[PDB]
């Protein structure tokens, strides 16, 4: 599987910065949670959020208000929009796949995460 | 002989919960349906629900659904009426009642002493 | 669904009181007596059948939707509020003093 | 052995009432009697009412309770440590637990060789009835 | 079971009436492992030394 | 939210114990990632079954209470990197990432 | 192997059709303008709040709240899965 990530690169403060991620050569993408992560330079990984094909999405608290994810399922195109970005909110951004194993009936919540096994190389964004 | 004995005199405030016991004796407790009636001056008698204390099956009245629970202890022969979110309009005297025979339920022949509840 | 017409009957001892009742659905109407302080007691069931231990003064019914309880020879053990009953539906009830 | 001896009664109108059918009560009594008769001649599990040291089965990192207890054995003067898995509905706290009905009744083990598969049973009226 | 019996408590040396005896014993309970000491007055005609 | 040491130092023949603690770890599985500067993180330790079993011969971990220790044996110079622990919360609403422990080689 | 919940499947389309038939037959008795609603069992012991199987020698108690629910107004390879708790 190949995760090709792209975006504007350079944006000014206080507008919306948009990122895109193309999924290539994945059989059955609907069984995995597609996630965005960020990392400021010299700091730890910061989880942005994730989305599943069933419509369920989740965010990081205290940042969720400024962030929203889309996922076009016809062509598996994985998009992010983050509004009201500040000058200090820069660094590397990576699109990734949290693969999900099912072991029983998915309707009963019988699954678990295999972790973010496949990562895109990401893009460095300055604001 | 059939006897139903209750414990009453509860004094509660709005919002609190309450539990009323009803000990049955004489008839076989597990072979006859119980009912819970509410009486008060001014307003009509209201049916709270029926309890079949073999399988523990219960039927609640529509105005009280989600607020009223019924339990049965078959070894003490004791029914229990638990009411949540008690408010001022529930101030009333509560009866644990049984029909004349165990085939037709609504001939309430056997009534208990009564359980005053003042909110 | 169910109702009772007379509100309060201010009658003296020995007089006969009538308490009417109207039911909009088929059902085995029953009549209960509630004395002051005492718990209610069954008086009539299956329309007109008299409960055991009830004095003979109690009777009254009809094939139509309207029923009425006849209570003759009012004595000290009489009086109080009388209730109609259907399948878990009760009327306002008429008070006899 | 024979085929069902069904005889149609032309021009007969009979009043039925399921809710006063004594066949229902007879079936209920018979079935309970067969249940008791089949359960009676096997293990009684009176010794099993012991204090169980139970923990969660867990996922090995963090429905069922893994219980342990000192049970009797063939010899009266010997005891053996037994590890088993019970469902949470069968086990109640007194960590220490016990079985749900050990303070109420003696649980009779279903005999291992008897199967609970229902089989058709026909009820036949005795001579002089139909 | 073996009972350790004592004369009923008259609080002084007064004569016991009916010959009631205190008669504690160890007994069993629902759980097979545990035991529960029990004090129960038994008439002397019921109890033998 | 998810506390681990800032860094640890180990010789080539020594086994590094990178600890990671937090309240949500008392009930949830922990996923361990390794990151080099510039490159994206690669998955190191994950959950391949409901009931855990053996894993690769290297990069193992052990849980105790609210703290999980990443045991890494046979550490060589190529393993100098920032190790991250990741875990869901007790409601499975969001993910927590650790501050990163920089494993260095003496 | 892995610990998994005992569960029971009922076809969704067939069950919806069956509830439609039952609702029609009930409306024949209550009136053609009434609203017929279904809900989970309102209380009692485990034998009455759930559907009891005794199959394969094992006893199941399945949550029937999935089969019921929904309201009927007077006017597929999709299965309803019921969790089932086993009791020895
Ligand atoms: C009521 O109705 C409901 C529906 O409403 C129904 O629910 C259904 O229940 C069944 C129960 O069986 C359930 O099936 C489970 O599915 C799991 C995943 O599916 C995998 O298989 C399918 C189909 O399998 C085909 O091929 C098999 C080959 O042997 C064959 O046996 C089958 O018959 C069938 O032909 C497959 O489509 C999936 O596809 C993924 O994997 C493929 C592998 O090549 C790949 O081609 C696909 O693209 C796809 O991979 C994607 O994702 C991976 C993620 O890693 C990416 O890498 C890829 O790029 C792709 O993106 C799956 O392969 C499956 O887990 C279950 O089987 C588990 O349990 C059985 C028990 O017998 C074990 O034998 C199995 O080994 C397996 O258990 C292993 O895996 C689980 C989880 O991984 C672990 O917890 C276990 O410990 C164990 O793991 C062990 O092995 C692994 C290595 O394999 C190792 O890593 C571990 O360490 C450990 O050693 C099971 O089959 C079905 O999903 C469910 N339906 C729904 C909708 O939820 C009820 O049954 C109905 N009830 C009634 C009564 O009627
Ligand atoms: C009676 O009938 C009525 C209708 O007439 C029923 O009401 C319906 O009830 C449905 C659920 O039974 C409900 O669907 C839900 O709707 C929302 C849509 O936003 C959504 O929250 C639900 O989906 C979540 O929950 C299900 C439950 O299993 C999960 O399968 C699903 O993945 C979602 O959970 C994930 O996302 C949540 C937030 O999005 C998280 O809180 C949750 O932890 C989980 O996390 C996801 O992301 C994680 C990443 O951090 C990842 O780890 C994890 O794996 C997940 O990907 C669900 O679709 C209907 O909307 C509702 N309909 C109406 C009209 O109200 C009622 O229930 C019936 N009653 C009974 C008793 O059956
Ligand atoms: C639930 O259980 C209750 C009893 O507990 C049943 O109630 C009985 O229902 C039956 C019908 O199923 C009733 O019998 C019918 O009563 C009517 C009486 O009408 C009176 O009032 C009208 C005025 O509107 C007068 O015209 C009339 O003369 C009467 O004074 C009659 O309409 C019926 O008679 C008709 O049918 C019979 C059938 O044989 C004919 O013989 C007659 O000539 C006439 O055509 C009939 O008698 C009965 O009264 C109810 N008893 C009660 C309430 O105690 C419910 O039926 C039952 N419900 C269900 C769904 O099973
Ligand atoms: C139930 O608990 C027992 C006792 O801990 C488990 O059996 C032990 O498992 C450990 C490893 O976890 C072994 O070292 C012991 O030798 C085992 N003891 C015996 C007596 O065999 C057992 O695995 C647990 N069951 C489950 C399902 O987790
Ligand atoms: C299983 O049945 C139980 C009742 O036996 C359901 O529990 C209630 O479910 C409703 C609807 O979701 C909740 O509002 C209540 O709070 C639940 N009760 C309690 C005590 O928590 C349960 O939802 C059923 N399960 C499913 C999957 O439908
Ligand atoms: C997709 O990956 C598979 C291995 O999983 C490989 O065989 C195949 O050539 C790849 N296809 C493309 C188009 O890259
Ligand atoms: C078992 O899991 C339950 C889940 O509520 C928890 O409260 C309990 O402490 C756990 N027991 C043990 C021994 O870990
Ligand atoms: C639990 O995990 C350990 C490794 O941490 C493994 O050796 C052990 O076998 C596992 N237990 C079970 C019961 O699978
Ligand atoms: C069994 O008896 C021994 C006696 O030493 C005791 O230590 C042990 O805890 C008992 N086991 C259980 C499971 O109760
Ligand atoms: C047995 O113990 C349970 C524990 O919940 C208790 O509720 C029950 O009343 C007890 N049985 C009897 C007959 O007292
Ligand atoms: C109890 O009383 C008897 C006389 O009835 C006396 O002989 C005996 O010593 C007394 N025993 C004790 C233990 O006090
Ligand atoms: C009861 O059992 C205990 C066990 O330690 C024993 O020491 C004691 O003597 C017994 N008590 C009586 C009154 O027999
Ligand atoms: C199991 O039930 C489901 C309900 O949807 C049905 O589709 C399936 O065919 C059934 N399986 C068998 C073997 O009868």
């Amino acid at each position: 599987v190949q995760l090709r990530e792209s975006g504007p690169g350079l944006v000014k403060p206080s507008e919306t910065l948009s990122l895109s991620c193309t999924v290539s050569n994945d059989s059955r993408p609907s069984d995995h949670s597609w996630t965005w992560v960020r990392q400021s330079p010299g700091k730890a990984l910061e989880w942005i959020g994730d989305i599943h094909y069933n419509g369920a999405t989740t965010y990081n608290p205290s940042l969720r208000s400024r962030v929203r994810i889309e996922l076009d399922q016809s062509i598996p195109r994985f998009s992010l929009k983050m509004t009201s970005m500040t000058a200090a909110d820069t660094g590397m951004y990576y699109c990734a796949r949290n693969a999900i194993r099912i072991y029983g009936v998915v309707a009963l919540g019988e699954w678990f995460h295999y972790g973010m096994d496949v990562w895109g190389q990401g893009t460095a964004v300055t604001v | 002989q059939v006897q139903l004995v209750q414990s009453g005199g509860q004094m509660k405030k709005p919002g609190e919960s309450m539990r009323i016991s009803c000990r049955a004796s004489g008839y076989e407790f597990i072979d006859c349906t119980l009912n819970w009636i509410r009486l008060a001056p001014g307003k009509r008698p209201e049916w709270m629900g029926w309890l079949k204390p073999r399988g523990g099956a219960v039927n609640y009245a529509r105005p009280l659904q989600g607020r009223v629970t019924m339990t049965r202890d078959v070894y003490s022969d004791t029914a229990f009426l638990e009411l949540r979110s008690l408010t001022v309009d529930d101030t009333a005297v509560y009866f644990c009642t049984r029909g004349k025979n165990c085939d037709y339920n609504w001939d309430f022949e056997h009534w208990g002493r009564g359980t005053p509840v003042i909110v | 669904v169910l109702t009772q017409s007379p509100g309060t009957l201010s009658l003296s001892p020995g007089e006969t009181a009538i308490i009417s009742c109207r039911t909009s659905q088929y059902g085995s109407l029953a009549w209960y007596q509630q004395r002051p302080g005492q718990a209610p007691r069954l008086v009539i069931y299956s329309g007109s059948t008299r409960a055991a231990g009830i004095p003979d003064r109690f009777s009254g019914s009809r094939w139509g939707p309207d029923y009425n309880l006849t209570i003759s020879n009012l004595e000290s053990g009489d009086f109080g509020v009388y209730y109609c009953q259907q399948y878990e539906f009760f009327g306002q009830g008429t008070k006899v003093q | 052995d024979p085929n069902p001896q069904e005889i149609h009664l032309e021009n007969v109108i009979e009043e039925f009432n399921m809710w006063k059918n004594n066949m229902v009560e007879q079936m209920h009594e018979d079935i309970i009697s067969l249940w008791d008769q089949s359960l009676k001649p096997c293990v009684k599990l009176t010794p099993l009412c012991v204090t169980l040291q139970c923990t969660n089965v867990t996922n090995n990192i963090t429905e069922l309770k893994n219980c342990s207890f000192n049970m009797t054995t063939e010899l009266r003067d010997k005891k053996q440590k037994v590890y088993s898995l019970f469902y949470r509905l069968d086990v109640v706290q007194i960590k220490e637990y016990r079985l749900i009905n050990c303070n109420t009744s003696a649980i009779t083990q279903a005999c291992p060789k008897v199967s609970f598969e229902p089989i058709p049973i026909h009820y036949c009226a005795p001579a002089g009835f139909a | 079971v073996t009972l350790q019996c004592t004369n009923v408590t008259n609080n002084i040396t007064d004569d016991m009436r009916g010959e009631l005896k205190n008669c504690s014993f160890n007994m069993t309970t629902e759980l097979r492992d545990k035991k529960q000491k029990v004090y129960s007055l038994f008439y002397r005609l019921d109890v033998v030394q | 939210e998810l506390t681990q040491p800032p860094s640890v130092s180990v010789s080539p023949g020594q086994t590094a114990r990178i600890t990671c603690s937090g309240a949500p770890l008392t009930s949830r599985f922990t996923y361990w990632y390794r990151q080099k500067p510039g490159q994206a993180p690669v998955l190191i330790i994950s959950r391949s079954s409901q009931r855990s079993s053996g894993w690769s011969g290297r990069f193992s971990a052990s849980w105790s209470g609210t703290t999980v220790t990443l045991t890494i044996r046979g550490v060589q110079a190529d393993d100098e990197a920032d190790y991250y622990c990741q875990s869901s919360d007790t409601s499975d609403s969001y993910k927590m990432f650790g501050g990163g422990t920089k494993l260095t080689v003496l | 192997g892995d610990i998994r919940q005992a569960h029971c499947n009922v076809s969704k389309a067939t069950w919806n059709e069956t509830l439609g038939k039952v609702v029609k037959q009930l409306r024949k008795h209550f009136g053609n303008n009434t609203i017929i609603r279904f809900a989970q069992s309102s209380g009692g012991d485990l034998e009455v709040t759930t559907h009891s199987f005794n199959c394969g020698g094992e006893f199941f108690y399945c949550n029937t709240s999935g089969l019921f629910n929904s309201t009927w107004i007077s006017n597929s390879n999709d299965s309803i899965t019921l969790p089932c708790r086993i009791k020895q």
